[PDB]
RNA sequence: UACGAUGAAGAGUUUGAUCCUGGCUCAGGAUGAACGCUAGCGGCAGGCUUAACACAUGCAAGUCGAGGGGUAGAGACCGGCGCACGGGUGCGUAACGCGUAUGCAAUCUGCCUUUCACAGAGGGAUAGCCCAGAGAAAUUUGGAUUAAUACCUCAUAGUAUUAUAGAGCGGCAUCACUUUAUAAUUAAAGUCACAACGGUGAAAGAUGAGCAUGCGUCCCAUUAGCUAGUUGGUAAGGUAACGGCUUACCAAGGCCACGAUGGGUAGGGGUCCUGAGAGGGAGAUCCCCCACACUGGUACUGAGACACGGACCAGACUCCUACGGGAGGCAGCAGUGAGGAAUAUUGGUCAAUGGACGCAAGUCUGAACCAGCCAUGCCGCGUGCAGGAUGACGGUCCGGAUUGUAAACUGCUUUUGUACGAGAAGAAACACUCCUAUAUAUAGGAGCUUGACGGUAUCGUAAGAAUAAGGAUCGGCUAACUCCGUGCCAGCAGCCGCGGUAAUACGGAGGAUCCAAGCGUUAUCCGGAAUCACUGGGUUUAAAGGGUCCGUAGGCGGUUUAGUAAGUCAGUGGUGAAAGCCCAUCGCUCAACGGUGGAACGGCCAUUGAUACUGCUGA
């Protein structure tokens, strides 16, 4: 399933615009609710800190707790940095790459364009948002819905995107020092090892 | 009579057979003697992985192939090689 | 202690006696009630808790506690015991599922509807 | 019962009468024989041929017979 | 400043307050799960854990006319093969039953493969049919009788068997393999002609089936003696085969504290869950071994059974009866009654694979492949995406804040749902007519060929955000707070514990948190529990030194030196099935799933080395 709800609320309950720094991030930036607008609780537990740091990443991309735990224990099979490979495989998702390529300016629109047979991956059309893009994939756009109204309206360090043929040539898997995200993976690892 | 037959081991809808020599009094996909080859009729060429080093050995020891077994061992060899005395 | 003593007689592992024993290790058990009455807690609580003497299908006489408010529970009714003791009534070590075969649910309940067997309004 | 089931109870009787005949005919001889020794060996070998007496056991009997007649 | 190892969290609660020991509970994972609330699909997997309780009805093992007489117009019978496979259950069994490693010089082996020697003459019967019956039926009794690849005589045949007599080789004791004479004894089958299929004997191989052995095989010592064919031997009967397996005789032996015997429970393993690991808990589904077929016993046929859908006898149930007598066994598939908290269609097809029969065509196959039901579990998707003001309405404060870009409204997409049009793979073959070579063995190519699923998967076309979100929690543990009503009442509760009239703990409303087609409770397990501690605890005062010595079995061993190499270490060969977990890589649009490879299987047997440490022998 998906969230399918207010995104400004999710941005306010975390204090960080993860769906685009735009309207409503200011103008009562404090968390929502009749008791969040007032002086919140001062003492915040480390469990609350770790849980919210996990939920920030779980909400930014649109992953459920089940799939997030599956991906975490999948990435934990790598002998390297567990949080690093976790974030790498979370960024390697198809909808995330489509969102980073400029199309679908939000991930909520990425996981509505990728789930409509509007985008192709290495030839055959792949309409699975959770598709794991391995380094060295070729993402194109279906010629039927190539000249749409929203695609051209909406149109990184590792994505080589070409606007003439809707290219993007996903290669050179990025690292934590390159992926811009305000999340701490060590806290997520400690929470899942709790 | 030890026979050379096929064991189904694929998934529902897409079969995948093991060409294996086994006794006739055993279940289809259960006990066997020695795996010989492999048959995949999921592509147009109908891929096979026959082992002519043991196929002719079992045929000399007294194996008895079935219709599909002797049709797979036909266009992969070891039959025109088992005939040569 | 000594390795020779351990080789002779090793460490004795206990069996970890269970909690709910008179239900034959089943999640729920059907039963028929014989006496529905009210009892008092120990201390310092003060109430009138509703309990029923239930005879399970395996020939076991237990005391079950009726949760919530509103029920029929006549002198003979088919109930479904599930388990879970209470720290107020000495002897009552089981609970009755609300919403079972013959027992009633609850009316006017809107918060905890999965429990107490209440339909969605 | 089956059609094949109501054929073995009928054929095995015709087999068993002959088997019992040929078995007792030589059992009485090997009993009241303990020289006409070269007359029960033929019957023992015929039983072994008919698979009644298991040529292994038949040879056991043949060896045990001509060992005390000496 | 390298190597490998990707791995280890706590909290509440005894007291006015502190520390320590110590018990209880919670935070996590999992399931043949059940119950309550809720509910849109697809792929795959699973589905009587209880009464091995009783079964109505349908199907589940038949085939060969190229063995025979061949009848009506096929059926039935003799004969060959199969029915000992496949399928189901876990009653019983504490044991060579099972796992593991070997041995058989104490073994057998239909069908299958490869060689050698042959398939010569004869005869009497009897099925089926005919003539009469005795019986309600089941079923059965007389007469004469025609065939066989049915049966039975003689001759023939050995690297066949037995006995006597010579030998060689070779041991691991009993003795083993081969060869030579002599004597005795044991076979056949033909389908009118060809093709094609057959038959007998001997040897070898493969496969299958047995016996024995070393090791590991639950609890109770509030079970200390057990065994009388029992222990060993001498001769017979035997079984495929050694053997007290059985009998006759002689002796009194054999097991037992390193647990006999007795009682309770239980099919065993590969494996599944959990755990950092060592360990702990179970033995569904997949595979291997064992036991059973209403409860018990016995034997025949057969290579193979003491036989699920074969026979006989006895017992308890159900049915028929003319009262004399008879027929039965869903622990096979689908189903019924009962029991239970709880587990499904009286479905389709042999189209693929396997099995039986047949030269083949072909027949049967509730094995098997599909389909229906159950959110039971795993995986994936959706219930829209962008812009848009602080709008009504609610809860709250004394006009403000809250739900809130949330809404109304403005543009876009149909994944999914409906309608229409196209549309698969799973199918490789078998059998018959054509030329080639060699030899009756193999090989190529041709088309009318061969789909239950199924017009199923999949693709395209046209309206339309339309066809789709709920459950738990909010005092601490633990993520989330305000008001109204009740006033120790109603009630809540995993622990501390809350409610006696200003309840963040009860019921309702608003808001908030988590999960999500699922959410909670219960029941059974592992972790936390270092809370049975080898890893990894203690005994002055928290539970814990025997009242004290002697001493049996047992446990431990001062220094040096010589020998062996039992423990220990290293190498090699065999094995440690497949499946399953992990790693890597490919195909289902990803995943689940499937294919391939490696690692692992910590173990065991044989052999070759090292001798530092332990054991043995000597000084």
């Amino acid at each position: 399933a998906r969230y399918t709800g207010p995104k400004t609320k999710i941005a306010r309950k975390f204090g960080e615009a993860i769906f685009g720094d735009d309207k409503s991030f200011e103008k009562r930036n404090y968390p929502p609710g009749q008791h969040g607008m007032a002086k919140k609780r001062g003492k915040k537990s480390e469990y609350a800190v770790q849980l919210m740091e996990k939920q920030k990443a779980k909400y930014s991309y649109g992953i459920l707790e089940k799939q997030f735990r599956n991906l975490f224990e999948k990435a934990s099979a790598t002998k390297g940095v567990t949080g690093e490979v976790l974030l790498q495989l979370c960024e390697a998702r198809l909808d995330n790459v489509v969102f980073r390529m400029g199309i679908a300016p939000s991930r909520r629109g990425a996981r509505q364009i990728v789930s409509h047979r509007h985008i192709t991956v290495n030839g055959e059309v792949v309409n699975i948002p959770s598709y794991h893009l391995k380094p060295g994939d070729k993402v194109a756009v279906r010629e039927k819905s190539k000249s749409l109204e929203a695609i051209e309206r909406s149109l990184y360090e590792w994505i080589t995107w070409n606007n003439d043929l809707k290219e993007g040539t996903f290669v050179s898997v990025p690292a934590r020092l390159q992926i811009p995200e305000n999340i701490k993976e060590q806290l997520i690892v400690e929470l899942y090892n709790k | 009579s030890v026979k050379i037959r096929l064991q189904r081991h694929g998934k529902k809808g897409k079969p995948f057979y093991w060409v294996v020599a086994a006794d006739a009094r055993s279940k289809r996909d259960g006990k066997y003697l020695e795996k010989i080859g492999t048959y995949n009729p999921n592509t147009n060429p109908a891929t096979v992985e026959l082992n002519l080093d043991s196929i002719v050995k079992w045929l000399h020891q007294g194996a008895q192939p079935t219709d599909t077994a002797r049709a797979i061992l036909s266009y992969k060899g070891a039959l025109l090689k088992h005939h040569l005395d | 202690p000594t390795i020779q003593q351990l080789v002779r007689t090793g460490r004795t592992q206990i069996t970890k006696k269970s909690k709910s024993v008179a239900l034959d290790s089943c999640p729920q058990r059907r039963g028929v009630c014989t006496r529905v009455y009210t009892t008092t807690p120990k201390k310092p609580n003060s109430a009138m808790r509703k309990v029923a003497r239930v005879r399970l299908t395996n020939g076991n006489e237990v005391n079950a506690y009726i949760p919530g408010e509103g029920h029929n529970l006549q002198e003979h009714s088919i109930v479904l015991v599930r388990g879970g003791r209470v720290k107020d009534l000495p002897g009552v070590r089981y609970h009755i599922v609300r919403g079972a075969l013959d027992t009633s649910g609850v009316a006017g309940r809107t918060q905890r509807r999965s429990k107490y067997g209440a339909k969605r309004p | 019962n089956h059609k094949s089931a109501l054929k073995r109870i009928r054929s095995n009787e015709k087999r068993r009468v002959l088997n019992r005949y040929q078995h007792k005919t030589t059992r009485n001889a090997i009993k009241a024989l303990r020289a006409k020794l070269s007359t029960v060996i033929s019957m023992i070998d015929k039983l072994a041929k008919k698979n009644i007496i298991h040529d292994n056991k038949a040879s056991n009997l043949k060896s045990k017979l001509t060992k005390h007649v000496a």
